[PDB]
């Protein structure tokens, strides 16, 4: 059948995507484009406005002198410019980032614990669900006790509320189903029976701040927001005095000893407190991204919509913005999740292994790494020596890079059920890609790719860590485009072969299986597109308070 | 000598141990008990290797609730325990005869450890002591069960957590009493990120050794901050030996006055009514009678006050064997004593200042917890230099189970491993014998 | 001990509620069922629950400090510690915030005193709790017009009064009486309604108000007028700021 | 005449203020009010739409029972409900922080130091004109040197833009005016020459970064976004080649030698990075509000629009989200900028100090501070005893105490004409006020109320330093209400009585002199009573780029 | 004497303050000596550079082996010179904030000694990448100023403080 991608390519190019040669310098330059055509004259109306030059096409080089060309996003049949899969341009993008930055997991076993202990008072799913009520009222902004309390406008902050969920069937089938993420609804029975046993009879919270207070303040504002209304709610459901000892505990719990944050904070150079997208690990992005709940049955379906949250997340918001800015880095992440060309990589992987091997059945050693990671990278490069339109479009050697390891470093882990070894293939990969072409990606490219094959099964201090443990934060990722959304992916790929409900932290996949998220987080892609598309309906916005 | 004054010294009941002792023979930079005891905080950890065992068998590596599928190991470290942390002593020390202890607790299920002192002469800090330990224990363990470079990343998450994807060694299985330079609010500040519990389980709940080792670590921390230095310096250790050391047998004769009935204000009483008697303080001037008192030696009032600060909490917090109210005694200890005499309260108002936002993020929403999680680099409870968080440390060790995070709870692995160590559990009678050999060298 | 300096009524009624030597007026009498249904904590004929077991069961090492600080009744009988809050109208009541922490620091043992401007609390041992209650209710430190028992929702020391001369309470706990010039409290302290009411007595007129208030007020004894307590005061800032510098 | 708020009391209440005596209860708790009948409809609204209950009147306690009181905005004619003046629900208070956040100033001195001596070309106001044009491209997020790169929508991004200011008259005359921040035109004669003595020959710009990419990310995203676009502009405008060694000292420059964050970075149990509200100095944030350079006649007028900007953004945002969260602090914040009270104290302060000593006359010791201080305080004390009403209004007694503290210490450093002396009488103010009441504010409010008088002069390592360099992370400083921004008016107050032009940093003075923001920094309370109607119109919204 | 603490651009109006603190260089290097130093004759060393514009400063030994890492140098050193340099002019209680401003910068503010005039080839520990990294935070350049641009003595100073890190 035809490769993935060429319905992609069919639609970008006049020509066959095998053909050779083209025509250039004859398009106009940005006068072929609509979407530069509308930047054009809203640049005008802009300088003119606020009495300042703007967008100016005739500034620097002339755009367009190539075909500008659109973008399938993967999995979908929606085709469009990149700039609207700019994360500026993309409102679905900058709510994914919200719904993750204005989330917490905040336990309630030492705060029950408290109460029975400390107060003597009895806890029940009655007292729960009143409790819920409560937070649910408090927690967007709300009052609880006090006299001539001012208030948040409820609809400005109608994202915000509070869940439950816990292993245990009997309570969670007993309180109002409007409070809780019910696992038995929400997997499949398989992998609800194991993220039932890993939670136990814990009871955890999924909260959520409202995302116009996320985006004024940042992402270490959550876990403290939270607990503040956790810390009402829990005075007012439970009769303490309001403001006695004992309230010191529900704090304590509620803001360190039974929280769970989405990122952890950052040093210096890169100062940021929780819940910014460098502190978020690569094995927790996994298990926000829902895939893994819905297309289950398709192990690279899973991997790759991993490898388009973190894509998105890590390379255009984080590094192309919090870590630098400006135009940014789109088209260095929309090789990962468009054009489906990492897809036809992957599945050919995927192929090779579940033929030879089977899926997690060959041995967890190199001489798999050397066998799966050189066969998939060849497929891939030959992929763009054989189609001259799939190299016109993924024109960056960085993009080439990523996507070729990632299905490479993809295939490796679907044939070891281990994702360390599909690290060591991602490595090789780029060792033999560098060769191949005498190019890989841009200058600073391969820091990581070098420092790699030595690091991956290192045990020292600041270099040891599986990777489902590894983030940007690791030392080696911490600067560069093109790496961590796939390891996110690579992270993913042994555990989606092995069918296994979740890559690092149960508590952090049930979080994400609710659809009150503004985004839905079970088909990435799919929302990317919406957003691409200006359909998606973010959360946040003023409209409410502002003229008409 | 720099200073005139001398103290005398006893042990923690309350008999003489050694009578005139110059001030300085106390001093963090004099006193060889005191470089033994901050020596040994930098170069001690204790190690977890039952936990170590378990993360690894269960693959829950990486933080509260993290697991990695699929990577379980199951190792049989602590039935050999010997030998593993007889490897791990042989990468740890320097040399064969070296001051280097690893030694087994509950039968392998922990190890004490102290790296060499020699490694941090040639240190800027104190992390080779868990960067050193944890590298020497997974180096033991791979090579104990010769684990392949496929699955010792595992055993490295077991030892040393998250670390570096978090800054803070996250679900490690070993622990210090010292915590990262990172989390240090200002420079100089890491002899103060020292949770209270920690001093509580490292003392046995022993009341003046808690007290003592609070008082050493903290006023240590003020040397190394700068703020002993020069006019300051007396106060500090007048602080030192006065809050901390029982100079004089202060703290502990007031609280034998006040024990079986008396309240904060009874103990303010008799600590004013001692410091005119010894001449600490005289009448200044009448008002209607209201007499305001003076005195010529700041410095010495601010210490005896400081001493009945303690012995304050020790009544108060003793009568009701419940830690919390050591906000409200620092508070108002303090505040009661300005209006009774006129003159300024323990540390110039810092103290009554660290126990108003102490008592407020101890009996509130917005963070803080129960006494035994503050420390000296909390942003709560650093205000104070000094003189607040050893009455803290008092009033947990007298806390009779009132608290949901106890020393129990939170430092079971700390007291495990450092209450093992004599002048760590023990502080106030080494330190009053170290000062009793140097006294004739000030 | 001398307490307070001043010459105002304000002051010596100051140093009279820290005097542990001064007996605080009688002006009511409650039982003590009443005083454990004011206070909402357990139920008439309930026993005391405990937060640990009992001294003498716990076997503790040998500590110097321990053996000489004796314990509370409700700390040797493992109790939890409970609170008591009040709110103090600015309209002359007769105890004030800090005033109540400086007293029961100087009057009451093993005692956790927190001042705010709306409300005071001491949290203490319960059996404990119920004597020290009993007497912040039934003496002068309470007024049942202007001082609320109030354990949440405690607006109201700063709002005019209402016409009966009551202070302000979102959630009502004490009701005057125009029939018998009494006050009731028909709820407990955290709001809950009460079986049965409890007498609080009469409210104090305003001449008695203006003899026991701790309040400084330009219409009752103004703080500025008090020359010699705000001598003190200024010595104090004066002192903690030429030490802190040098 | 009378006092100040004397209208503000007859709007709020029916009796005269001061009346003794008011009758509660007959209301109908929450019905009374046009603001919470909207959020009962609104919560009804929500909770159907979305299958989870939310706002409810009847959850915890009835708020109602008394007067829910409007709010005048001080030196405005606006009455409002205090939800009105919550920063979620006030799109000027959102955009204040925002036009902070998403600035800093960038030199431009290295710069043209590498361009003259290591590039080997001349720099001039043309050549600065043509980087001016190129870098007002690039900075919103579009394109100078790349084929194939997509961009931000310009109308998603009109509010970012580069400016330059110089002290160099005839230099700043050169370059094309609608880059330049002219010092001349925007502050009165004797400011403007100071301002131009400080700058000297020196030429910086000031850069804003787009609204939606601020909220989006964080404050640290500022500096580097800047960079990224400086240096393709000096690729583009000075003909470099597109990355060579020479790039890298305009990086560092822009980065970190030349560049001057809003806000430093925070320790980690508050970690964050630059420009986050607890980083700015009290000095910077009296600099960046402009009331200095219109209202100069009259130094209370100054003083109080820096109080109000700092008490909002101090206490409401930072204090009350970023560092805690839900119903959070609005009226502790608006004591200090409403109903005319603060002003009513400062007034009658500074015409004491003017009647007595003269500004700026009075010896600057402890006699001035223990006369100044301690007449305002209880000036401001007997206002609450001979007005009920007003007492009633104020009913915290922090909000008491950060107001008649504020009046008491402006009023010192009135008369001293320095800012450690105004700190020590805001201090005694407190002690005073504590025993007159025999209260003062909540809980924890005098923590640093205790340890203030001693570390007011001390030269301690963390203790010691001017009020003007102190900040939300002076240790003592970091946690409570109802001090920061009172204190940033204390810094401002012995400065606008010397006539001063700026506070602590000129730089910061002049970059805020721009009427091209989308918040007034002239009028800060105006703006804030703008947003409280639903009259300002915020940037950074998505409504180009989602559904109609 | 200009008012210009707190970091770059930074000035209070009204702060300045005009001390002589060259032409008295000795008097006030001796007594910081005093504080600086554990006892007389230790290896505490203060001395004069540029004719009384610099101090060389290695505070004792003994100070650190009772420390917990490194700080003390640049905190004790600073408090030294500032209460040198009050009491050598009699500065007074009101002004002396301006002093430990221009010694340290707007610390603690800024984490960092932010415009101090004081420097250290050592960084704060808190802008460490991990722990143990503090002889890495060292400028290269301050490598090669120490040792003159001796090329193979610059090479063996970052050798040893790298390999020793
Ligand atoms: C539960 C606490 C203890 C705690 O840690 N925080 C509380 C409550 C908290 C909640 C109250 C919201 C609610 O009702 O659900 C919020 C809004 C913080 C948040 N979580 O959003 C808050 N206080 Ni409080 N809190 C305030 C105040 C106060 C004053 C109120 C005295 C009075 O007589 O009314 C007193 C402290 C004092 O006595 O000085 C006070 C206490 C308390 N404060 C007592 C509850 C008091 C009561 O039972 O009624 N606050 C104020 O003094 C004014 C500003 C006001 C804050 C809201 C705003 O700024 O708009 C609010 C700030
Ligand atoms: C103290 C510390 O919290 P931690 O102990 O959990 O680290 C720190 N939190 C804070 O400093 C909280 C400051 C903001 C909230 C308190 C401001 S005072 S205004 C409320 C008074 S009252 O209305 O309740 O009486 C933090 O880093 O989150
Ligand atoms: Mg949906
Ligand atoms: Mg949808
Ligand atoms: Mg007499
Ligand atoms: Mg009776
Ligand atoms: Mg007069
Ligand atoms: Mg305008
Ligand atoms: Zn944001």
């Amino acid at each position: 059948a035809d490769k993935l991608f060429i319905n992609a390519l069919k639609k970008k190019f006049e020509e066959s995507p095998e053909e050779k040669k083209t025509t250039f310098y004859t398009l106009g330059g940005w006068k072929q484009s609509e979407r530069k055509t509308e930047f054009v004259n809203a640049g005008k109306e802009v300088a003119a406005k606020r009495g300042i030059p703007q967008y100016n096409p005739d500034i620097g080089t002339p755009l367009g002198q190539r075909v500008l060309m659109p973008y399938q996003v993967s999995t979908t049949d929606t085709y469009v410019e990149g700039d609207d899969l700019h994360f500026v341009n993309n409102a679905a993008m900058q709510q994914m980032w919200d719904d993750i930055r204005r989330t917490v997991i905040v336990g309630l076993n030492h705060a029950h614990a408290v109460i029975e202990k400390r107060l003597g008072k009895e806890v029940t799913p009655e007292t729960i669900t009143h409790y819920l009520e409560t937070v649910n009222h408090a927690m967007p902004g709300a009052a609880v006790v006090q006299e001539h309390m001012v208030e948040t406008h409820p609809a400005l902050v109608a994202d915000s509320y509070v869940k439950v969920f816990t292993g245990n069937d009997e309570i969670a089938d007993e309180i109002d189903p409007a409070f809780v993420i019910d696992i038995n609804k929400q997997f499949p029975e398989d992998q609800a029976e194991t993220l039932k046993a890993e939670v136990g009879d814990g009871i955890w919270q999924v909260v959520r701040i409202p995302t116009i207070v996320s985006r004024t303040c940042d992402g270490a504002t959550t876990s403290r927001w939270s607990a503040m209304q956790i810390g009402m709610s829990m005075i007012s459901a439970y009769k303490q005095a309001a403001g006695e000892a004992a309230t010191g505990d529900f704090a304590y719990a509620a803001k360190h000893a039974e929280v769970i944050h989405m990122g952890t904070y950052l040093p210096v150079r890169r100062a940021r407190g929780e819940n910014e997208p460098g502190g978020v690990p690569f094995g927790y992005l996994a298990d926000i991204c829902q895939s893994s709940r819905v297309n289950y049955e398709d192990p690279v379906r899973v991997s790759l919509d991993v490898v388009a949250t973190g894509a998105m997340l890590y390379d255009q918001i984080w590094l192309g913005s919090y870590m630098s800015g400006g135009v940014g880095f789109t088209q260095y992440a929309t090789a990962a999740y468009t054009d489906n060309i990492l897809d036809d990589f992957t599945y050919f992987g995927k192929e090779y292994v579940e033929d030879k091997y089977g899926l997690c059945e060959a041995p967890n050693n190199m001489d798999t790494v050397l066998d799966v990671a050189t066969e998939v990278t060849f497929y891939g490069l030959e992929q763009y020596e054989e189609y001259p339109a799939l190299l016109e479009d993924q024109f960056g050697g960085s993009q080439r890079a990523a996507v070729v390891a990632a299905a490479a470093g993809c295939s490796t882990a679907f044939a070891t059920g281990n994702a360390q070894t599909g690290l060591s293939g991602w490595y090789l990969s780029m060792y033999l890609h560098k060769e191949q072409h005498s190019r890989l990606g841009f200058y600073g490219y391969d820091l990581q790719d070098q420092c790699g094959a030595s690091n991956v099964f290192s045990i020292r201090g600041d270099e040891g860590l599986p990777l489902e443990l590894r983030g940007p934060n690791y030392p080696n990722y911490a600067m560069n485009v093109g790496h961590q959304g796939e390891y996110a992916g690579i992270s993913q790929a042994p555990h989606a072969a092995r069918g296994d409900a979740f890559v690092f932290n149960p508590l952090v996949k049930i979080a994400f299986a609710d659809d009150n998220l503004v985004f839905d987080f079970t088909n990435v892609r799919g929302e990317f597109a919406k957003g691409a598309l200006r359909e998606f309906e973010p959360a946040g916005e003023r409209a409410l308070i502002t003229p008409a | 000598a720099k200073f005139e004054d001398k103290v005398d010294l006893y042990d923690d009941r309350g008999n003489l141990v050694e009578e005139q002792v110059p001030l300085e023979a106390l001093s963090p930079l004099r006193n060889p008990a005191i470089k033994s005891i901050v020596q040994g905080i930098k170069r001690t950890v204790a190690v977890n290797l039952e936990g170590i065992e378990n993360a690894l068998k269960t693959a829950k590596v990486g933080g509260p609730a993290c697991k990695i599928m699929g990577r379980e190991l199951d190792l049989d470290i602590v039935g050999n325990a010997e030998s593993i942390a007889a490897a791990a002593k042989e990468m740890i020390q320097v040399t064969e005869d070296d001051d280097t202890n690893v030694e087994l607790l509950g039968g392998g299920k922990r190890a004490l450890v102290q790296v060499p002192s020699a490694r941090f002469d040639v240190a800027a800090e104190y992390s080779a002591a868990p960067l050193v330990t944890a590298t020497a224990f997974v180096q033991a363990i791979i090579n104990e069960f010769d684990v392949s470079m496929y699955d010792a990343n595992m055993v490295k998450a077991a030892v040393l957590g998250r670390y570096p994807q978090s800054v803070e060694y996250m679900g490690a299985n070993i622990a210090t009493m010292l915590d990262i330079p990172q989390k240090l609010e200002g420079p100089g500040y890491a002899l103060r990120n020292i949770m209270v519990n920690h001093v509580v389980a490292a003392t046995l709940k022993n009341t003046l050794q808690a007290a003592a080792l609070s008082t050493i670590l903290e006023q240590t921390a003020m040397f190394e901050m700068g703020d002993a230095v020069g006019a300051f310096e007396r106060m500090h250790l007048l602080g030192l030996a006065y809050q901390g050391m029982n100079a004089d047998n202060l703290v502990f004769d007031l609280v034998k006055a006040n024990g079986k009935e008396g309240t904060v204000g009874s103990v303010i009483a008799d600590l004013v009514e001692r410091a005119l008697e010894d001449g600490v303080i005289k009448v200044e001037k009448e008002l209607t009678d209201y007499k305001v008192y003076g005195t010529d030696d700041l410095a010495m009032w601010n210490a005896y006050a400081a001493a009945g600060l303690m012995a304050a909490t020790m009544v108060n917090q003793g009568a009701a064997r419940a830690a919390q109210g050591v906000s409200s005694t620092l508070l108002y200890y303090n505040d009661l004593i300005e209006f009774e005499t006129g003159l300024p309260s323990v540390d110039f108002g810092k103290v009554e200042g660290t126990a108003v936002g102490f008592s407020f993020f101890s009996h509130s929403i917005y963070g803080g917890g129960g006494p035994g999680i503050f420390n000296g680099n909390h942003i709560v409870t650093r205000h104070s230099k000094g003189f607040a968080i050893p009455c803290v440390a008092a009033a947990m060790a007298l806390d009779a189970g009132t608290q949901m995070f106890s020393p129990e709870a939170t430092s079971g692995l700390i007291k495990e491993v450092f209450s093992q160590v004599d002048e760590f559990r023990e502080p106030l009678k080494y330190v009053v014998e170290a000062a009793a050999e140097i006294k004739n060298e000030i | 001990a001398q307490y307070y300096p001043g010459t105002t009524k304000v002051a010596q009624n100051r140093r009279n509620f820290c005097n542990p030597e001064y007996e605080l007026e009688k002006l009511r009498e409650i039982s003590d069922e009443d005083v454990v249904k004011i206070l909402g904590h357990r139920a008439p004929g309930e026993e005391y629950p405990s937060v640990h077991p009992p001294l003498e069961e716990m076997d503790e090492p040998e500590d110097a400090i321990r053996e000489m600080v004796e314990p509370i009744d409700g700390a040797k009988a493992g109790d939890r510690v409970r609170y008591i809050q009040f709110t103090d109208s600015m309209y002359f009541a007769p105890a004030q915030p800090y005033v109540r922490s400086r007293a029961y620091l100087c009057r009451y043992r093993g005692a956790d005193a927190g001042t705010l401007s709306g409300r005071q609390i001491i949290e203490t041992r319960e059996r404990d709790l119920e004597k020290i209650s009993k007497e912040l209710l039934e003496t002068e430190f309470f007024d049942p017009a202007r001082s609320g028992v109030r354990g949440k929702s405690v607006h109201g020391h700063s709002l005019r009064l209402d016409e009966d001369g009551m202070m302000f309470d979102m959630l009502r706990r004490q009701i005057y009486n125009k029939d018998t010039g009494r006050v009731e409290m028909v709820k407990n302290q955290i709001g809950d309604e009460l079986d049965e009411p409890v007498d609080l007595g009469e409210p104090l007129d305003e001449e008695t108000l203006m003899e026991k208030t701790t309040i400084y007020r330009v219409d009752g004894e103004a703080y500025r007028d008090d020359v010699e307590a705000v001598e003190i005061m200024q010595r104090i800032h004066v002192l903690r700021s030429q030490g802190g510098f040098n």
